[PDB]
């Protein structure tokens, strides 16, 4: 069947999802993630959207403000809205899968609720496609592809010019923060390109 | 993050071998999540960070893929021109343009709420403003508006069956990331993926540009421009966040450089060493590189030359002889807390002293603090990520190369003194410092080993577990957060593919309300520490053969 989602766990607990369509396949994935890593995922959702002070307090206000100032939520929603129904299924399947398991947990918290929700004094909320997308955006795009120190570099360069004068300040800048160095060991050999 | 890919011509008893060690820090519960997907055109196995829809590490029985951080320059800062009167406007192409703005309310558990505004221009969100210059800085990313497409390219690539299909997906991944390929036929490939700006002529990407119009990027460079290799003449592909290719410019980070001193050399040495490598040998490179001091190789010749005319009773000469006798591989003593040889401690003190006398001296305060680290960092919990050669150390290496270095020495870092005299002065400092703490008998120096901590707070510094959930490993290992190996066409099996991984502490982070920990909460922790690994299953018969449980759902959209 098309309604059927079979979940097989191996000797390490690693889940394997058997499904006939995209929505059912990502629903299965979403479901096991909510089983295995709900507190982690929940904290990862608040970290990537800047909503930690709500449950954790005063100490995270600066963190929350810094996260919100580094993205444009509306630009992310517009990319979601432009997806094709097959692409959209991935994200919707996933959020739906998670929600299915959050509903049972929230229904039977005396045995299903992750101990840390009790510790931290809050409970899990339902997910939407925007939340799934933000997990990737916040931990892959901001943590590994958002690197610059240009303002700082300018500050440094300005200090080298008041020390060595204008032309000298610039040549020292090139010695400390060169653009390229032809002796750098490379992944692609020079014969290749 | 490191990777080594071995093709047909370098592989022994297989056609292709892929070993990946993504480095993201050590966390409890595991940074990555193990998952197999079978249906809707997908047939994959692997693990991926934060259980993203697409698997960063894994294979589909035909091809295998992996990644390492790219570090290309894909972000530039635009100095936006503001008017004192007419606020929330900026000058662009001779018109006063209005900024996008949004208000935000930060709700605070047990405190008052807080609201602020976020501003944005054509170039990007505003970082900071200088109302004295009447300048606002906007951070411009080449991948702005392709975030979602990058996620989907990472998902769709799992279905590729060849290089041709695989690169159609690589062309849509817009973040600066290295992608790797291997297949059942022994083919191997590499692509430095990402969206890079087509800059205006005379744009120096290390420094801000005016955002008034003339400095605006021309667009984005085509994918034909992205560094890539297929079936390289060497038989292998190695990367440890080094330069992709000759003359490729790195990130603008002051602290990031691609120079003659690079930790990828440590991988290359080992792969060129043996004409062919087996899977056990390819796996074994993790153990060696985990334990290798990264500075020994770079400065041993320099220290040797400087102490050559010194006497045997000279302590500065003794210290160099200790290092000469050493292979650079750190091993713990029986005590589980100290290293067998004092090499790293010596290089650490020497290097700190050397930096203070050379690079630090040439830079004005407080910029001098950026170049003073030796790269031996750590605290009690050990390093937060990988060990690397510090920026100051890469700059000092070029200086000690003298004229063999391609980098013009605008200021002589040795400030008119012969090299040997600065080296010997730092060696005197070293001896004075270390002998004071450990005594005069170098042979009984029991130096402190670095440790490994699986942190309860995620990389943002936000709790993702209870503090008590923190795990400790005695030996610091400069390796992936996870390690995975894929072997295509083993001669050793009937199986066309064999794959292994390790996801520590375990698959599950579940703790029941009563304090009852899941069965798979920490069953991979000891395996991690002793360089072990678990089989990854793809086919139904393997999965069936190894099943521990089954759950069937009947759901309709
Ligand atoms: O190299 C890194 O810092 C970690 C990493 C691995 C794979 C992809 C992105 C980042
Ligand atoms: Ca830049």
């Amino acid at each position: 069947s098309s309604s059927e989602i079979k979940i097989v766990r191996d000797e390490y607990g690693m889940p394997h999802i058997y499904a006939n369509d995209t929505w059912h396949l990502f629903y299965g994935y979403g479901y096991v993630v909510a089983q295995d890593r709900l507190f982690q995922m929940e904290m990862a959702r608040r970290s990537t959207q800047g909503t930690v002070a709500e449950v954790l307090g005063k100490d995270f206000v600066k963190f929350d403000k810094d996260i919100r100032r580094n993205y444009w939520p509306d630009a992310i929603r517009a990319q979601i809205a432009a997806l094709s129904p097959e692409d959209m299924s991935i994200l919707q399947g996933y959020a739906d899968g998670m929600n299915a398991w959050i509903d049972k947990v929230n229904t039977n918290p005396e045995t299903l609720l992750p101990k840390q929700f009790n510790t931290f004094g809050f409970t899990p909320k339902r997910w939407e496609p925007f939340d799934v997308a933000m997990i990737f955006v916040g931990t892959m795009a901001n943590r590994f592809s958002d690197s610059t120190s240009e303002i700082d570099n300018l500050a440094l360069l300005t200090a080298l010019k008041d020390k060595y004068g204008v032309s000298q300040g610039m040549a020292v800048f090139n010695q400390l923060k060169w653009l390229v160095n032809p002796s750098a060991p490379t992944t692609i050999a020079v014969q290749e390109s | 993050s490191n990777m080594w890919v071995i093709g047909k011509s370098k592989a022994q008893d297989a056609k292709a071998i892929m070993v990946n060690g993504p480095q993201f820090g050590w966390y409890a519960p595991a940074y990555t999540y193990g998952i197999g997907l079978h249906g809707a055109g997908y047939d994959v196995t692997g693990n991926t960070p934060f259980a993203y829809p697409g698997l960063v590490f894994g294979h589909n029985g035909v091809i295998s893929w992996g990644s390492t951080a790219g570090f290309g320059d894909d972000v530039d800062i635009f100095a936006e021109r503001l008017s004192a009167e007419k606020p929330g406007y900026y000058l662009h192409n001779g018109k006063w343009v209005k900024m996008l703005s949004r208000e935000e309310t930060i709700t605070v558990k047990n405190g008052q709420a807080e609201t602020f505004t976020v501003w944005r221009t054509v170039h990007g969100n505003i970082l900071q403003t200088d109302q004295t210059t009447q300048t606002a800085y906007a951070k411009s990313r080449a991948w702005d508006g392709k975030e979602v497409a990058s996620l989907l390219a990472w998902t769709h690539q799992m279905k590729a069956k060849n290089w041709q299909e695989w690169t159609q997906q690589a062309a849509k991944q817009a973040l600066t990331i290295n992608w790797y390929y291997a297949d059942v036929n022994g083919n191997i490939g590499y692509v430095h993926t990402g969206a890079y700006p087509d800059r205006q002529s005379g744009h120096d990407p290390r420094l801000p540009v005016p955002g008034t119009g003339k400095w605006d990027w021309k667009g984005l460079l085509p994918f034909e421009m992205n560094p890539k290799v297929y079936n390289p003449q060497s038989g292998y592909i190695a990367n440890w966040n080094n330069s992709p290719q000759k003359d490729y410019p790195a990130s603008d980070l002051f602290a990031f450089l691609w120079g003659g001193a690079d930790r990828v050399t440590e991988i290359d040495r080992l792969l060129e060493q043996k004409p062919r490598l087996t899977a056990d040998q390819a796996w074994d490179v993790i153990r060696q590189t985990s334990r290798q001091d990264l500075n020994l190789r770079l400065f041993l010749p320099t220290l040797q030359a400087a102490t050559s005319g010194l006497t045997q009773s000279d302590p500065r000469r003794q210290l160099v002889e200790t290092l000469t006798r050493w292979d650079g591989i750190n091993l713990l003593n029986d005590d589980g807390k100290t290293w067998q040889q004092p090499g790293s401690a010596i290089l650490n003190v020497w290097l700190t002293s050397m930096l203070k006398r050379t690079v630090v001296a040439a830079v004005p305060m407080p910029f001098d603090k950026w170049y003073s680290a030796s790269g031996y960092e750590t605290t009690q919990d050990g390093p937060t990520g990988s060990l690397n050669i510090s920026v100051g150390a890469k700059i000092l290496y070029e200086a000690v190369q003298g004229d063999k270095s391609p980098i013009p020495q605008a200021v002589d870092l040795f400030a008119g003194k012969p090299q040997q005299e600065v080296v010997l002065a730092a060696l005197e400092d070293t001896w004075e410092t270390l002998s004071k703490r450990y005594g005069n008998n170098v042979s009984n120096w029991k130096t402190p080993a670095m440790a490994l901590t699986f942190r309860a707070n995620n990389f943002f510094g936000v709790p993702q577990a209870a503090a008590e959930e923190t795990r400790h490993q005695a030996e610091y290992q400069n390796r992936g957060t996870e390690n995975d190996m894929i072997v295509f066409s083993p001669t050793t099996s009937d199986r066309p593919v064999l794959a292994w991984d390790v996801v520590a502490p375990g698959q599950s982070g579940f703790i029941a309300p009563d304090g009852t920990v899941d069965k798979h909460y920490e069953d991979q922790l000891k395996m991690y520490e002793n360089f072990g690994r678990k089989s990854l299953w793809l086919t139904k018969q393997d999965v069936e053969a190894h099943k521990e449980s089954q759950e069937v759902l009947h759901v309709q959209r």
